[PDB]
């Protein structure tokens, strides 16, 4: 059963942790206590494939350590999320996408951009400013509300299937 | 070290700066600079830098004026941002 490493960045406050809560999120028991901080396991089935999802969070800063600094770049695909209601979230995205692409060496890395807490009215970033940018980057957008679940298992289940598109 | 060090401006005309610090081991995803009169009368400006450079141009300073330079390092895999580093320059 393939497993996918995936790591969700962007600016504070966006709804990093929300948005992988409420994927993760059930009324069973929480089926790991991964022993790693701010990892998360949870199986799925995409497209059919049977799949184990890693789940790297952004950590708090008490969680520093150099290994962990290595550790976040070996992941295979990146959630890129800013807030429709914080325009600078949205205006530092590219610094999350360069220096991705640089710290893994690498030019092709599988990347969702995700415009999250679209249930609020208070929006500044408007949708076509988003799917421009994601276009410009040959990635895909989503928009999501960690508050209403409105597309958060559209917008990790599209960054697996770009994983799977990057490794053929 | 997790704050950037060793702040400086390297090289400057009587209106812009070129500055220089030195990155934390922590992994930087930009630099956050800001710049203003040392007194504060007016609001501060702020611009951001990648965080694969260690240096940045100021421009359209005042001349003989004192200012704050201040940078901040956003980690590209925490949350937050370093405690700030700052110096004073008068051009
Ligand atoms: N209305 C709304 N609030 C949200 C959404 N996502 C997160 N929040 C709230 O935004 C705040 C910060 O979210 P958090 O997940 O900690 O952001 P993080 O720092 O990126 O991990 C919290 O109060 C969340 O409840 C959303 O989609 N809609
Ligand atoms: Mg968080
Ligand atoms: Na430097």
């Amino acid at each position: 059963m393939t497993e996918y490493k995936l790591v969700v960045v962007g600016a504070d406050g966006v709804g990093k942790s929300a948005l992988t809560i409420q994927l993760i999120q059930n009324h069973f028991v929480d089926e790991y206590d991964p022993t790693i901080e701010d990892s998360y396991r949870k199986q799925v089935v995409i497209d059919g494939e049977t799949s184990l999802l890693d789940i790297l969070d952004t950590a708090g800063q008490e969680e520093y350590s150099a290994m962990r600094d290595q550790y976040m770049r070996t992941g295979e695909g990146f959630l890129l999320v800013f807030a429709i209601n914080n325009t600078k979230s949205f205006e530092d995205i590219h610094h999350y996408r360069e220096q991705i692409k640089r710290v893994k060496d690498s030019e092709d890395v599988p990347m969702v951009l995700v415009g999250n807490k679209s249930d609020l009215p208070s929006r500044t970033v408007d949708t076509k400013q988003a799917q421009d940018l994601a276009r410009s980057y040959g990635i895909p957008f989503i928009e999501t509300s960690a508050k209403t679940r409105q597309g958060v298992d559209d917008a990790f289940y599209t960054l697996v299937r770009e994983i799977r598109k990057h490794k053929e | 070290s997790s704050v950037p060090t060793k702040l400086e401006v390297v090289a400057a005309t009587p209106t812009s700066l070129l500055i220089s610090w030195d990155a934390p081991a922590v992994t930087v995803v930009f630099y956050d600079i800001t710049y203003g009169e040392t007194g504060g009368n007016s609001p501060v400006q702020e611009f951001t830098v990648p965080g694969s450079k260690s240096t940045a141009t100021i421009s359209g300073l005042s001349p003989g004026v004192d200012y704050t330079i201040t940078v901040y390092a956003k980690y590209l895999w925490y949350s937050g941002y370093s405690s700030p580093i700052s110096i004073n320059y008068r051009t």
